């Protein structure tokens, strides 16, 4: 029962893993974005900061 | 009219000027016309420097 358990608490933090890193991609495109938005001057740079957290 | 322009009894060109009527409100409808013209193409310049 514990090594059943503990291989699919790997099998299954390992997905949580894949997904956090694709919502890291996410942000990473929507930060990349207000930064664009930010060099042109529609975004004012709260927008900036708020994306960086 | 503030003032004539033309020498009375000449040849006059196609497109040359006459006279200066009083052009005060009129130059205050050219600013406010020129201030929003200068606020959007701002949004017209960004967003098509944005688009992309």
């Amino acid at each position: 029962a514990s090594v059943a358990t503990a291989y699919l608490t790997l099998k299954a933090d390992q997905a949580q893993l894949q997904l956090t890193k694709d919502t890291l991609g996410t942000y990473q495109k929507s930060f990349d974005l207000t930064q664009r938005s930010y060099d042109v001057g529609v975004a004012s740079a709260l927008d900036l900061r708020q994306a960086q957290t | 009219i503030l003032k004539r322009l033309f020498k009375e009894g000449s040849d006059v060109k196609a497109g040359q000027q006459l006279y200066q009527i009083d052009p005060a409100t009129y130059e205050a409808d050219y600013q406010s016309a020129q201030a929003n013209l200068a606020s959007t193409q701002e949004q017209a310049q960004r967003y098509k420097l944005l688009v992309a």
